[PDB]
């Protein structure tokens, strides 16, 4: 197809934009790890049940570093 | 079915567990899980949000970086063409802040 | 009450109040505080919200 | 008529004409406090010879 491919032309666009977002508010992911996230609130899944989460997940892995 | 594929890739990279008979992961898995079966929170308001946005537009003018909180204001109103937006966005707020970047590689 | 300060018309004095800014996560007092006039009469046509950013980032510094 | 129309500008101080004749356009939003930049705007057609751009400022 050539309006799916310009889909995932936009959907790069929207990716790299919350990458921006991301990096000026300054957390702990990366672009591949966002793309994740961007995956369960797809899907519809609540931010405040991933964030407790992410919190405390990146502070289970500074225990056993 | 790929929310439960999602769960788990989730958890294995952001715990950094590559190993699934790692019975910490286990334990990780079942708290993950334990966590979204229980619902005890204020399922969110678009309007609030809208006003966090226009807070924290405020708050880059406020400490004098005009070309990030313009290009943030720019960002975010082309961003709500066309739900998933304040999902996305109000998860990306509640994340992190205490610090803030000014924006490398940006000239569109 | 305890120090200088309080030798004003009641009015000005209570214009004066603390403010907070948008919390942290990571938040302490030395990364919110504020003081906030208050301009409710007339006085607003003379003095524009964007002159208070101003006393905001003088005081900050 | 014109000369009337001043003197409701000096001794009214108000705009109150449904034609536009006067060097004066005035909104119909009254505003909160921005009311005094914004609501008294010079039209710049009304003006007369008699009188300059000088003296329709000063007089607005």
């Amino acid at each position: 197809a050539a309006a799916a491919a310009a889909n995932l032309n936009a959907v790069r666009e929207t990716m790299d934009v919350l990458l921006e977002i991301s990096r000026i508010l300054n957390t702990g992911l990366d672009m591949e790890t966002l793309s994740i996230c961007v995956r369960l609130c797809e899907q519809g899944i609540n931010p405040e049940a991933l964030s407790s989460v992410i919190k405390e997940l990146r502070k289970a892995t500074e225990a056993l570093k | 079915a790929q929310q439960e594929r999602d769960v788990r890739e989730l958890v294995r990279g952001v715990a950094g567990l590559q190993d699934e008979a790692d019975p910490n992961f286990q334990l990780a898995l079942n708290f993950a899980w334990s966590n979204f079966r229980f619902h005890r929170f204020l399922d969110v308001n678009s309007h609030k949000i809208e006003k966090t946005i226009e807070g924290i537009y405020e708050k880059f003018v406020i400490h004098s970086d005009l070309s990030k909180a313009a290009s943030w204001k720019r960002l975010t109103e082309e961003f709500l063409n066309a739900d998933a937006h304040y999902s996305i966005l109000s998860l990306l707020l509640c994340l992190s802040d205490s610090p803030s970047n000014s924006s490398y590689v940006e000239t569109p | 009450r305890a120090t200088n300060a309080q030798f004003d018309s009641p009015e000005i004095l209570r214009r004066l109040d603390v403010r907070l800014l948008e919390v942290s996560p990571g938040d302490t007092g030395w990364d919110v505080f504020s003081l906030d006039y208050h301009v409710d009469g007339p006085i607003a046509t003379v003095f524009t919200r964007e002159c208070m950013s101003h006393y905001l980032r003088v005081f900050n510094f | 008529p014109v000369l009337s129309f001043l003197y409701r500008w000096i001794y009214d101080g108000e705009l109150e004409d449904t034609y536009h004749e006067f060097f004066v356009a005035s909104d119909p939003t009254v505003k909160t406090d921005r009311l005094w930049h914004d609501k008294y705007t010079l039209r710049k057609s009304m003006i007369p010879s008699f009188m300059t751009m000088d003296q329709s400022r000063k007089v607005l």
